[PDB]
């Protein structure tokens, strides 16, 4: 697959293959440069290149593992901000399983787990490295991804409202009010808790959420 | 609306047998109530020091039974008010 | 294999996250307390002027390279 | 030097994976530092590792080469005498049972018999460390409560290849269960708990029995939501009288509440389509069996290759749990969900093929769409279906389908006509019990026909309707228009995995017209598969499957030929051709109509006789019975048993199709289709393997019994069925 | 396909046939199905011009030691009683004194037959199975077992006088040595790599000494030394190691007299002045009793899975796993003579007395040899 030229030359052809988008051969050459020169001065650089080379070509689980390897072996390094950003972006894109839905399929409630991992890891980034060049992109992603979580929880609260698991409904929507209340999905979800409380007949409780959502008509 | 179909016996909230209920007394602090009934599966989001218990069952398409049991506390979390209602009916 | 041959930075998922939600707030009325906004899911007021992943150079940063 | 490479010669009968791990566990790694001295530590550690895997005779040799920058490649070469073979298994102090009985229960064996080479007698301490408890559990089941493994011993031959193990024991004596006592925080469930516990005081005390009694107590408390009870078992032992007065002591803990139900996985499935398959509700008390019924419903849905449940206690608070249903989706998120393509490719020169989709990831308010399109014979048959199994969240269901069919009878056993039918259904499903369903729906069909060959089995129907085409002719037209009740019923329980192992599935589907329709047959179908795990553990399985059908005219108007039961579909019985079985059609004579002398149209008197003429065409029959008895087995390969779960199975297929309206006295010169006495049997192996499409199946079957009509191909590839 | 990818670490060729003299198989007999697929120590015994052969089915077979003629004989296998008929797994060699012949088994039983008639005189359910040869002492019998326990039994009627635990490792090689009785003391060796001596009563010790060198972390390097019956002359003991080291010792204390390179051994003998030893590499060698100092060493039976040696008719002799016997010189280590006798398997040890050489091969047959 790959020659054992001097490490600077193997790196030069890795660099070039990535810029060419020769992603498969690039990944094989980065893997060979790692294995043949795992402790050398390029090891950190090689780990970052591996992370990108898995993330592009959409080898997402391997990217997530290379990110883990980087943080585990190099918990201090000037571009750890990039590694946590890639933890974020990997877990985020790990929801967007394919393009076939583009003409209307709402994916927001398929699975929370990787969205929630992406959020908490972007949270570590944005809180720890606010001076990063990534920080704005991280924040915009966080806002979207947080509303996406809120949409998933709202989808659960909708389902339970249609089953009438009214304790389940109130407990879910109170969960959304504790966690990420500042979301459009929650602002739409509160009527559904008002209904849940009133179907559960606790009108003296329900009127509080009614007054909250009425005061959030604007 | 409703039809004869196997709605799967949905439980909701908490179990309220009489021997569990009569553990409550107004002197209780929340740390005690939490083992009298088990922890409250419902609580006020809106910041009253209040706990809500429902034992609710729906044994199918027919029959619904519910105890509401509302506990409200002094802000210290020491109980002050108890209300038990078997549910009303209406649509 | 197949590929779009340009703009190797892009998401493989969609760009949409950059527009798909404002940070729409919620404002409880008097007498109510909105429950505590629960830790990690709160996010800062970021600087703002950083780039967005439409145009950010996702190319992994360069270590100093030498032997 | 850095170990810039490591190279392995031999390593037969040990997976390279554990070797790769063991290098790191021995403190050697690719790109680690090395020297010629350290090799002595490396090779003996590998010998130690091989020793640790029972390769006690093994030896290792280590080969070191300088690369041009004096970096080093360490090649490793591996030597064996066929290790850990076992001469004997031996049990001492035993009186109660001859040791052959005991060792028959071990995973270890002493003498792998001429009768069967499956298994082996290579010792492995990991196996023994379990087999000692298989011994202990056998003796406690038989009830020797004072049984002790005394200083168990392993001895290995002065030629290091040989092993034998000696387990010294004191058996004690077998004790009766003269008493059981059960006490504690039972939350009043004693009236059920003791009704697990009922025993005759003369019954044998039994380690298995007390184990299952413990599990059953954990089940009952699970049911009522005491999810994590402390359960303790202690015998009071009267050695002098040699009996156990058993004690079981239970502190139920708190009644756990399900704070959240979490589905992890599901990456294509909308959370709704898992969460609607729950019985146990979030925000309610747990029921362990209710959660298990949720798990079984997720299995029955079949979207998941594995379903796993962790009733995780909530961090930071007692008596609440989250039920994490971890799942892995079948079909690995492939676009267009569950997908259909098929070719019925077999011994036949021509072939049938199919295409389609069904998964509910579709448009609008989130209805499902599923579409199917096929050719068989020169047919075209294609349909749309639109479905919501939860038309509301009770699980009352809607399904409607619109379908078009054309048949052009160029052989393929297709009886000689042009036939078209296009039809709709609208159906509502009620689940009427946890394991059951009912179906009620409108149907419609328009059927129009031309080039109609006079055909006793068809034309007897035609003329019992009236406005028949002329006999002595084939350029012949007919039509019927129909509105119907479509109705059905189901019972489903399957411990499914994806391909089920246990439980029964029954489906019954039928119709009757509205009064005065251009038919007034009633039709009934029943379909079944019952699965059982052999030895009551799910890995080894036997299957029984049956299909049954009837149709008869209500007020006359017998069931039309264009809806008779075909069988010999490779799903229904293998080896028979897709439509071949049962009655074969008998044509009336004509010289020809609309005919090509360069082409073949049977029973043309210019090619054949002038009297009532058989063909090997089949119109199916108005009544049917089918069975398969089927014996399920895995198959190892480089796609090994665990990694791919490929299913394969032997089967005794059986089929009969007949015509309850055959006038055996009138059209008497021919095989009597009034009785099923031409039962058919075929004996077959079928193999099922799964892909971004779905489940492929390769099947082999040839008849055990084959009648003149029984056109067959000894193999056929096929795909899908899906249900 | 795969048959050739499997391996068998080599068992070396047969050495020089040419000889100082030729031996012959003077007589032979069938004894049972026997050691079969099943390695264990079951060498026969000779006294009173009678060979007390015995074989793993449970058959005991006295033979007139000059002839393939027969003397009293029994099977001790379980009387089947409409249950599974179980062979005795007869084991632990054969030993004779006075009124009895004592034989162990791989189950709890040691059986004493009479010397006058074939009936079992006494049977005892000892503590784990009697892998070791029983030994006499004028009124005691002493025994050792798979469970490492030593037992002492009362020679009239088999009651245990005492028991001693000698500890065992995981992955023992036998849990077996015969006790040796000398200068009034027992000496015995146990698979943890220990040798222990007792005062012939009460189970009370003279000593323990521990022979446990190399100390390899892997149990397979550390099967833990002795199984081979230690022996004594002038109260100088000898003990030896499957891996680890041979040593000469005191008996009055347990002090080491000397320690020697000799691991890879399960089998040896001594004489009035010398040690003779066989090996798991199946090297064979001779030493002096003082210091254990090497007299000679040779290796041409490499990996031949040899028997224990014996001094016979002024030579050494050893059995060989392809069925051969090798006669070796006292002082040179040269081969003196060789023969092929068995054809089915032969690592159970030779026995020699009255100028007879006797072996029981595997496949349950005894051969008598003379030179």
């Amino acid at each position: 697959e790959v020659p054992d030229n001097p490490p600077n030359e193997i790196y030069a052809t890795a660099q070039q293959k990535l810029q060419d988008g020769n992603w498969r051969q690039a990944i094989t050459q980065l893997e060979a440069l790692d294995n043949r020169y795992p402790f050398g001065p390029y090891s950190q650089q090689v780990q970052l290149d591996l992370i990108y080379a898995y993330y592009k070509n959409a080898d997402l689980p391997l990217a997530q593992a290379a990110i883990d390897r980087f943080i585990r072996l190099n918990p201090t390094h000037p571009n750890i901000d990039y590694v946590m950003y890639m933890r974020g972006l990997t877990n985020m894109a790990l929801d967007d399983s394919a393009l076939q839905g583009f003409f209307g399929v709402d994916r927001s409630d398929r699975d929370p787990q990787h969205a929630r991992a992406a959020f908490s890891d972007f949270s570590k980034l944005v809180r720890g490295y606010p001076n990063s060049q990534y920080t704005t992109d991280a924040t915009k992603r966080l806002v979207f991804l947080k509303d996406r979580l809120a949409k998933y929880e709202y989808s659960v609260a909708e389902y339970y409202t249609e089953r009438g698991a009214w304790v389940a409904v109130v407990n879910r929507v109170e969960g959304m009010l504790r966690d990420y209340p500042d979301t459009q999905a929650t602002r739409d979800a509160l009527p559904l808790m008002e209904n849940a409380y009133r179907q559960m007949q606790m009108n003296a409780q329900a009127e509080k959420v009614a007054k909250i959502i009425a005061a959030n008509s604007s | 609306l409703e039809r004869v179909v196997y709605r799967p016996d949905i439980n909701q909230g908490n179990y309220l047998t009489a021997n569990d209920v009569s553990k409550i007394r107004v002197g209780m602090t929340q740390q005690q109530v939490a083992y009298a009934l088990g922890t409250p599966l419902m609580s006020d989001p809106f910041g009253t020091n209040t706990w809500f218990y429902v034992f609710r069952q729906q044994p199918g398409h027919e029959g619904v039974t519910q105890q509401t049991l509302t506990l409200t506390f002094n802000s210290s979390g020491v109980l002050t008010n108890i209300d038990n209602k078997p549910a009303l009916s209406g649509n | 294999c197949s590929s779009d041959s340009r703009y190797k930075r892009q998401v493989s998922g969609d760009e949409a996250y950059l527009e798909a939600a404002p940070l729409a707030e919620l404002h409880a009325p008097a007498g109510m307390i909105l429950p505590v906004t629960s830790g990690d899911y709160a996010i800062p007021v970021t600087n703002g002027s950083g780039a967005v992943g439409k145009a950010l150079d996702i190319r992994p940063p360069a270590q100093p390279l030498a032997l | 030097p850095t170990i810039a490479s490591i190279t392995f010669s031999g390593n037969k009968s040990v997976k390279d994976d554990m070797l790769k791990q063991n290098l790191e566990a021995s403190g050697v790694r690719v790109g680690e530092s090395l020297d010629r001295t350290t090799i002595a530590d490396i090779e003996k550690g590998l010998e130690d590792f091989y020793y640790s895997v029972g390769k006690y005779s093994a030896s290792v040799k280590a080969v070191v080469t300088p690369l041009p920058r004096n970096r080093v490649d360490l090649k490793l070469v591996f030597q064996e005498g066929v290790s850990a073979e076992i001469q004997q298994i031996n049990i001492v102090g035993n009186h109660a049972f001859t040791t052959d009985e005991l060792i028959s229960h071990f995973q270890l064996r002493d003498e792998v018999p001429w009768w069967n080479v499956v298994g082996d007698r290579k010792y492995q301490k990991q196996k023994l460390a379990g087999d000692l408890e298989t011994l202990r559990s056998y003796y406690l089941d038989r009830g020797y409560a004072r049984f002790n493994i005394d200083s168990t011993q392993v001895s290995l031959t002065p030629d290091k290849k040989g092993i034998y193990v000696t387990v010294n024991i004191t058996e004690g004596d077998q004790y009766k269960l003269s008493g059981v006592e059960v006490s504690g925080n039972l939350a009043g469930h004693s009236a059920e708990i003791e009704q697990l516990t009922k025993i005759e005081p003369g019954e044998l005390y039994n380690g298995t029995k007390v184990t299952k009694m413990e599990d059953d107590i954990k089940k009952l408390l699970g049911r009522y939501g005491y999810a994590y009870p402390r359960v303790q078992s202690m015998p009071e032992i009267n050695d002098a009288d040699k009996t156990v007065k058993l004690r079981v002591n239970v502190d139920a803990g708190n009644r756990f509440y399900v704070r959240k139900i979490r589905f992890e996985g599901n990456d294509t499935s909308k959370d709704a389509v898992l969460r609607r398959e729950m019985r146990q509700m979030e925000g309610a008390w747990l029921g362990s069996d209710l959660v298990d019924q949720g798990k079984e419903r997720l299995n029955r849905l079949g979207f998941f290759e594995t379903v796993d449940t962790d009733t995780q206690r909530v961090p930071g608070s007692p008596d609440q749990v989250d039920v994490v249903y971890k799942v892995k989706e079948r079909n690995t998120l492939v676009p267009r969900g569950s997908f259909n393509f098929g070719i019925g490719y077999g011994t036949e020169s021509g072939v049938s093929f199919q295409a389609g989709v069904q998964q509910d990831n579709w448009l609008g308010t989130g209805y499902a769409v599923g579409i199917n399109g096929t050719k068989n014979d020169y047919q075209t048959y294609a349909e749309l279906s639109v479905t919501n199994p939860y038309f509301t969240v009770d699980g009352v269901s809607l399904g409607g389908r619109l379908f078009y069919n054309d048949f052009q009878a160029d052989d393929a056993d297709l009886s000689d006509y042009t036939n078209k039918s296009y039809g709709t259904d609208v159906t509502l499903g009620f689940p009427i019990n946890e394991y059951n369903s009912l179906r009620a729906g409108l149907g419609y069909v328009h059927n129009s026909l031309s080039n109609m060959q006079p055909q006793v089995a068809m034309w007897r129907y035609l003329y019992s309707m009236g406005e028949h085409p002329s006999t002595s002719d084939q350029d012949n037209s007919f039509k019927t228009d129909d509105f119907t009740f479509n109705y059905g019923w189901t019972y489903n329980k399957l411990d499914r995995g994806y391909f089920p192992t246990d439980g029964s599935r029954v489906n019954l589907t039928g119709k009757v017209t509205i009064p005065g329709s251009d038919n007034e047959y009633y039709k009934v179908t029943l379909d079944t598969a019952t699965y059982v795990p052999i030895d009551d553990d799910h890995k080894w399985v036997v299957l029984g499957r049956t299909r049954w059908g009837y149709g008869d005219g209500l007020g006359g108007k017998e069931m039309p030929f264009y809806e008779n039961f075909y069988a010999g579909g490779s799903s229904t019985v293998r080896g028979f051709q897709s439509n071949t079985i049962g009655p074969k059609a008998v044509y009336f004579p004509h010289q020809a109509s609309n005919y090509d002398p360069d082409y073949d149209y049977e029973c043309a008197t210019q090619d054949g006789a002038k009297d009532l003429c058989k063909s090997d065409d089949a119109v199916g029959g108005n009544a049917m019975a089918v069975a398969s008895l089927e014996f399920i087995t895995p198959t190892p390969f480089i796609s090994d048993k665990y990694a791919n779960s490929v299913r394969t199975s032997f089967f005794w297929d059986m089929g009969t199709v007949w015509d309850t309206n055959w006038d055996s006295s009138q059209y008497s010169g021919y095989p009597d289709y009034s009785d099923p006495s031409n039962i058919r049997m075929s004996a077959g192996i079928a193999l099922q393997w799964m892909s971004p499409l779905g489940p492929l199946v390769f099947s082999y079957a040839q008849p055990f019994k084959k009648y003149d009509g029984d056109k067959a191909e000894q193999f056929q590839f096929n795909i899908g069925k899906t249900w | 396909l795969f048959n050739s990818e499997e391996d068998v670490v080599k068992m070396s060729p047969l050495p020089t046939v040419e000889n100082q003299f030729t031996p012959t198989t003077a007589w032979s007999t069938s004894v049972g199905s026997g050691i079969g697929n099943f390695y264990s120590n079951l060498h026969p015994a000779l006294a009173d011009n009678v060979v007390y052969a015995a074989d793993r089915a449970g058959l005991v077979k006295a033979l007139n030691a000059d002839d393939g003629k027969e003397i009293w004989s029994v099977s001790l296998a379980e009387k089947d009683g409409w249950f599974s008929k179980e062979p005795a797994l007869l084991s632990g060699g054969v030993t004779v004194s006075g009124g009895h012949v004592y034989i162990g088994s791989e189950k709890a039983q040691v059986y004493a037959l009479n010397t006058s008639d074939g009936t079992v005189a006494w049977q005892t359910k000892v503590a784990g199975e009697a892998l070791s040869r029983p030994v006499v002492s004028d009124g005691l019998v002493l025994i050792h077992t798979s469970n490492g326990q030593l037992q002492a039994l009362n020679e009239a009627d088999g009651a245990v006088k005492w028991t001693v635990n000698l500890d065992m490792p995981s992955l023992s090689l036998r849990g077996e040595s015969a006790p040796t009785t000398a200068f009034g003391a027992a000496v015995v060796g146990g698979d943890n790599g220990r040798v222990s001596a007792v005062l012939m009563e009460q189970g009370q010790m003279i000593w323990q000494q521990r022979i446990s060198q190399a100390t390899g972390s892997t149990e397979i390097d550390r099967l833990s030394d002795v199984d081979t019956t230690p022996v004594v002359v002038n109260g100088v003991v000898f003990a030896l190691a499957y891996n680890g080291n041979l040593t000469a010792l005191d008996l009055r204390s347990g002090q080491i007299m000397w320690k020697r390179e000799l691991g890879s051994v399960n089998d040896f003998i001594v004489d009035g002045n010398r040690i003779y030893l066989v090996d798991q590499n199946d090297r064979v060698m001779a030493l002096t009793i003082d210091g254990g100092v090497t007299l000679w060493t040779q290796s041409d039976l490499l990996h031949r899975l040899l028997t224990s040696p014996v001094l016979y008719n002024g030579n050494l002799v050893v059995g060989d796993s392809e069925g051969y016997l090798h006669w070796i010189n006292v002082e040179d280590g040269r081969f003196v003579a060789q023969q092929k006798v068995d054809s089915s398997g032969f690592q159970t040890e030779p026995v020699a007395a009255d100028g007879k050489l006797l072996i029981q091969a595997k496949d349950g047959t005894v051969y008598s040899i003379t030179r």
